[PDB]
């Protein structure tokens, strides 16, 4: 079996049947089964949520540069009220979630259109609704999983590294890597910071200060600031 | 059987019964049964007043503004001349309303003691009493012809509803000082910017 | 056996093995007895985690201040602070003794009788405030990641680092009170000054400590 | 069952089909001065007594200020009002003290008698027509006829109901006189303005900051 | 330990540290609250 490290011994809850494993717990939290499809679930749900985050900042500041997405929170604008925007938001979330949520509590029993009584989804999987979720499928779900998941991760770790990149540089992913491609060597977090018991250094924040939105000023600190290095 | 959450757990005691079951009691404060039913008929009574009461705030509103007697809005109290002072009347009323009070609670305590008229005893009600739901003399234009239940469940959700609207009327015009009909209007011009958080931080 | 804290002679009878951290340490035979002794492992436990709180609350606020960040140095930072809002002393304290008496109060009597805290007299909640072992009310709330129902073996392990951590963390809150007594200085900046020079940064060097 | 401490013993003359089936109970009885039956049964009579005498007492002080805090109704201040009204009186407050004094004393001593004996005043010919009525409900602390007229005490299903809704009300309206009185002494504000600035301002209106409940601070 | 526990609850140890106690209550007492007279 493809093991997360090769030559190496998987642990007691770790097998492989659910895609995306090769024996990775060092600490061993897949104990427990709830908690362990508990967690499935919300591993899907984040890598799902960041997938669907480096695609839009990514074909945004393609298509519309000199457009920060990491202050488009700021500059936005719209004729529509921002109040009424986000409420529509919450509203539309809590019901969504409320509804996932429940399914998951209790398997199989939302699955239909309240609405449309002809209307209702096949028994599936938690975390696979499927049918009217998933109408057309090239392939099989046994590659389509593992792929979903692998992908999802890198992701995860694509946008956070989209966030580190912006706060030490202020540019977006492709400007940094530009950059990097300009100067190869010295465009390294290793060219921009060291630690030494003589003296420590960490690179500037370009985030500025605390933003000033229409009249709330939000207070916008640095993530971990002091610690970068 | 239509919940009030889908696939919750309903309690034992609620089983449809009633119109307008879904289920739902969260706080098991219906588990005495005499209690279920004080608190049917005081749903019941206070509902379809509530339902009656928006109807009275609301038919009087559209007809001012639209092409008679007065224009007045609903919450002016002390105001008007009416032809007769208020406590008369008032002290008239009470008395009539505790006579519907006395027979209706005789009825609900014992049940088929009140269908005649007392004077006209051949003037009397038939023997579907159902506490609550008299009819006959109740229902003279030949209705309950379907079951009951349709009508039933469309008057405790109405009912129900009405208690929600008048709600809504009192709170939004102690807030507003507004009248109802202008209130929806306003956020008919605009409902992005005519909300309670826009209005209470406005306030 | 098992390595004593001291090399060389016989542990105690009532010290043997059985809780993690037991090095047959106690030549004052004060768990005698059963009940004290028990008592004293949750007393040890209580105060060893709030050391852990103690020093890592410490080590944050000292970085935040050595860096350039404002932040004041600890025991400046509880006047500080009430001096920059407008808060009431007293009653920051009085709420605070509220919320410590009621829930202090709930594992006292949890001692006292083992499980009567989760018979669900409580607004709705049952087990989640039942006692896994003493000290240890391992629950859906005080372990709702559930690592003590896993590997028990794992879990023993825990405790250990456990005890151990905490034993460290209280010797390390008593260093840090002894270090600003001596220096009236951050801890950090008397270590990045025992940096500077071991062989003339120490409390042979304060004089104070040792008074010669 | 509902406890007053969860966990902790409950006390075992508390603990016993008189007490747990008197009212109210919960095992709060941490001096344990309800061991004698006799004295446990006096006490019952009495917190019903304090019940409903603080009751009638907090009405009288809250609705009436209540209410001149509206627009009609104006009225003095608790305290004060003793003094407003034998202002407004006619007769003398020591003669119409003694007075008062002669007519609770009488039904006081009726009360006393029917303790002393359930079936004392029952004593038939004793007034003209009294006795019929003027007899107890099996209940001591729970009289009939003319006390519950309504006839309310028939329906055993509200009847415990009636009895644990009494019993909470009333140690609450003691507690609310208490409060009454003791804010008075302290802040030497009416209630209701005490509430009003509590409602302004919590965080700085309260005993913590009356430096006066707590004046080591 | 619980001969010392034993030796602790024997008498006259006992009536010297309820005393003290006292005493050292009293002494307190009027070292924050002095010349007490009325009341
Ligand atoms: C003809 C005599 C008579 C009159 C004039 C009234 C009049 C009144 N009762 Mg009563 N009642 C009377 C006899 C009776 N009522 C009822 C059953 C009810 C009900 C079910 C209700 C009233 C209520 C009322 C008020 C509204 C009337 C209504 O049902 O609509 C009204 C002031 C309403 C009420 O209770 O409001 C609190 C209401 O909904 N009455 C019974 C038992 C069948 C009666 C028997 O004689
Ligand atoms: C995590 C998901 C996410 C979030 C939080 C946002 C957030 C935002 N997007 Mg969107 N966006 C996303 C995914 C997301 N987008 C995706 C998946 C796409 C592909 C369709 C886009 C494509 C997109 C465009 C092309 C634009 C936005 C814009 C915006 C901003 C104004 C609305 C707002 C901050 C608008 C913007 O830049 O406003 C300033 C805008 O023009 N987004
Ligand atoms: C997930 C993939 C990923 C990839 C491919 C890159 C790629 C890069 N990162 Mg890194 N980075 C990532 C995630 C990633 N990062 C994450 C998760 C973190 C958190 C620790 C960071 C935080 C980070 C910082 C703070 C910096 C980089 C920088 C860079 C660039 C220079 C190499 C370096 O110093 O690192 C390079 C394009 C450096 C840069 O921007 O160079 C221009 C730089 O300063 N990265
Ligand atoms: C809160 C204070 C406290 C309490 C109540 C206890 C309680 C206990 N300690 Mg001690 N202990 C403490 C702090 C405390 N310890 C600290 C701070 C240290 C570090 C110096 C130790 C180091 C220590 C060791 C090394 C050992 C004990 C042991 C014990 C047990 C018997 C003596 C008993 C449960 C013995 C034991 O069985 O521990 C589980 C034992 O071998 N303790
Ligand atoms: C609402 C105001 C606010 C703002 C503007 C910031 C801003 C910041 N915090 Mg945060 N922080 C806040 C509230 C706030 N914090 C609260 C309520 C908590 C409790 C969870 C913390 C706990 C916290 C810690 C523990 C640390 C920061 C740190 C920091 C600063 C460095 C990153 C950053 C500027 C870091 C820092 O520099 O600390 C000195 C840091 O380590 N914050
Ligand atoms: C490095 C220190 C450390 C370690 C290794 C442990 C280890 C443990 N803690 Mg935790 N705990 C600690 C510090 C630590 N704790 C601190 C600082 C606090 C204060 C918030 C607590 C308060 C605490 C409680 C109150 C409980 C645990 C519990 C547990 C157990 C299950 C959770 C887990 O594995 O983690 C396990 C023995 C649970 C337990 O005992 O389950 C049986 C439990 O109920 N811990
Ligand atoms: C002067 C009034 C008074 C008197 C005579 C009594 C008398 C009694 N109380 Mg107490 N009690 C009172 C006021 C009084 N209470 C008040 C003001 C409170 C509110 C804190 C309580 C709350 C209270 C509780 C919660 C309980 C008692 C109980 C009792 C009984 C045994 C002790 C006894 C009949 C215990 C009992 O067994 O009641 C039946 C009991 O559980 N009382
Ligand atoms: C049982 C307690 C109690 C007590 C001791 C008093 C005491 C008093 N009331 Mg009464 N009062 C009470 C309950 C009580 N009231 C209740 C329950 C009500 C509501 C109906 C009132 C309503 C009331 C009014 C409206 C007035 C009094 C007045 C008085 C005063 C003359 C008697 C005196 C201060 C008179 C007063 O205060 O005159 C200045 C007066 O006018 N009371
Ligand atoms: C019966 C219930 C009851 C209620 C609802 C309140 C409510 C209140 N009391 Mg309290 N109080 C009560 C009983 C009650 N009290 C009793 C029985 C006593 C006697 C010890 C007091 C004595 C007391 C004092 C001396 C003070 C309050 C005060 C207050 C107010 C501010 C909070 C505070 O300091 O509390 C405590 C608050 C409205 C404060 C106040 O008056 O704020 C306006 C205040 O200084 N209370």
């Amino acid at each position: 079996r493809p093991l997360w490290l090769p030559g190496s011994t998987p642990p007691a809850h770790l097998k492989g049947d659910l895609p995306g494993d090769f024996g990775f717990d060092p600490l061993g939290l897949g104990a427990n089964a709830e908690s362990l499809k508990w967690f499935k679930e919300s591993e899907l749900v984040h890598s799902r949520w960041a997938m669907a985050a480096v695609a839009g900042i990514l074909v945004q500041e393609i298509v519309r540069p000199d457009v920060f997405w990491y202050n488009a929170g700021k500059e936005v604008e719209s004729p529509l009220g921002p109040l009424g925007l986000l409420a529509v938001e919450f509203f539309l979330m809590h019901w969504v979630e409320v509804r996932r949520w429940q399914d998951l509590r209790k398997p199989g029993s939302v699955d239909q259109d309240p609405i449309f009584s002809q209307y209702k989804l096949p028994p599936h999987e938690v975390g696979y609704p499927g049918g009217v979720f998933a109408p057309f499928i090239p392939g099989d779900l046994a590659e389509l999983k593992v792929k979903e998941i692998k992908n999802g991760r890198l992701a995860m770790l694509a946008f956070v590294g989209f966030v580190m990149a912006a706060q030490v540089t202020g540019k977006g992913p492709i400007a940094a890597l530009q950059e990097h491609l300009a100067d190869p060597w010295g465009t390294t977090i290793f060219s921009k910071a060291a630690v030494v018991p003589g003296q420590a250094v960490a690179p500037p924040c370009k985030i500025p200060a605390s933003v000033s939105y229409k009249g709330i000023e939000i207070p916008t600190p640095c993530f971990l600031q002091g610690l970068w290095p | 059987l239509p919940s009030w959450m889908p696939g919750a757990d309903l309690p034992g005691y609620l089983n449809g019964t009633l119109p307008g079951d879904f289920g739902f009691d969260p706080l098991y404060l219906g588990q005495d049964p005499v209690k279920l039913k004080w608190y049917a008929q005081a749903e019941l009574m206070n509902a379809r007043f509530a339902m009656l009461a928006v109807a009275g705030i609301l038919v009087p509103e559209l007809l001012s503004n639209i092409g008679p007697g007065a224009g007045v809005a609903w919450y002016d109290a002390g105001k008007f001349e009416y032809f007769a002072p208020a406590s008369s009347l008032f002290g008239v009323q009470m008395l009539l309303f505790a006579w519907v009070e006395i027979r209706r609670y005789q009825d609900f305590v014992k049940p088929g003691s009140a269908n005649q008229d007392p004077i006209f005893t051949n003037n009397k009600l038939p023997d579907g009493n159902e506490p609550g739901y008299p009819g006959g003399i109740f229902d003279p234009f030949g209705w309950s012809k379907g079951d009951i239940k349709s009508l039933k469940l469309k008057e405790i959700k109405n009912g129900r509803l009405a208690m929600l609207a008048f709600a809504g009327f009192i709170g939004q015009a102690y807030t507003t000082g507004t009248t109802p009909l202008k209130n929806l209007s306003t956020h008919l011009a605009d409902p992005w910017s005519t909300t309670v958080w826009q209005n209470d931080l406005a306030r | 056996v098992r390595p004593v804290w001291f090399p060389g002679n016989p542990p105690p009878a009532h010290l043997d093995g059985s809780l993690a951290g037991d090095y047959g340490f106690d030549p004052l035979f004060l768990g005698q007895e059963p009940q004290t002794l028990k008592w004293y492992v949750q007393a040890e436990l209580v105060h060893g985690r709030f050391a852990m709180l103690g020093a890592a609350g410490i080590i944050l606020t000292s970085i935040g201040a050595k860096v350039g960040l404002g932040f004041p140095e600890w025991y400046d930072a509880g006047k500080v602070v009430v001096e920059k809002n407008n808060i009431d002393f007293p009653t920051l304290m009085v709420i605070q003794f509220y919320l410590m008496g009621w829930a202090e109060t709930k594992r006292w009597y949890d001692f006292k009788n083992p499980g009567s805290q989760a018979d669900g007299s409580f607004l709705g909640f049952t087990e989640e405030f039942k006692g896994l072992e003493n000290g240890y009310p391992g629950g859906r709330f005080f372990d709702p990641m559930g690592l003590s129902r896993g590997d028990a073996a794992k879990y023993q392990e825990y405790k250990q680092k456990e005890v151990k951590n905490g034993r460290l963390a209280m010797i390390a809150c008593l260093g840090f009170a002894a270090q600003y007594a001596a220096t009236g200085k951050g801890p950090l900046d008397n270590l990045a000054d025992h940096l500077a020079d071991p062989n003339h940064v120490n409390f042979a060097t304060n004089g104070v400590s040792i008074p010669i | 069952r509902q406890s007053w401490l969860p966990g902790s013993q409950i006390p075992a003359h508390l603990d016993t089909p008189a007490a747990q089936a008197l009212a109210g109970n919960f095992g709060f009885d941490p001096l344990g001065l309800g061991k004698d039956p006799v004295a446990l049964r006096w006490y019952q009579q009495a917190e019903l007594i304090h019940c409903r005498t603080a009751m009638a007492g907090v009405a009288g002080i809250l609705i009436p200020g209540l209410l001149t805090k509206a627009g009609a109704l104006n009225v003095p201040e608790w305290y004060d009002a003793g003094k407003v009204a034998i202002e407004n009186s006619f007769a003398p407050w020591g003669s119409l003290l003694a007075v008062q004094l002669f007519l609770c004393g009488f039904v006081e001593a009726k009360r006393w008698q029917d303790i002393r004996k359930p079936g004392s005043q029952g004593e038939p010919g004793s007034f003209l027509g009294f006795e019929a009525s003027l007899k107890g409900t099996s209940e001591l602390g729970y009289p009939g006829g003319p006390f519950d007229p309504l006839g309310l005490s028939k329906e055993a299903d509200k009847w415990a109901d009636w009895k644990l809704k009494e019993v909470k009300n009333g140690r609450l309206a003691m507690l609310a006189f208490l409060g009454f009185v003791a804010q008075k002494y302290a802040t030497g504000a009416g209630p209701v303005d005490n509430l009003a600035a509590h409602l302004k301002d919590p965080w700085h209106v309260n005993y913590a900051t009356n430096g006066v409940s707590l004046p080591f601070l | 330990m619980k001969d010392f526990t034993t030796y602790l609850s024997t008498a006259p140890v006992i009536a010297t540290i309820w005393f003290t106690f006292t005493a050292g209550l009293l002494i307190e007492i009027n070292r924050y609250f002095p010349d007490p007279l009325v009341f």
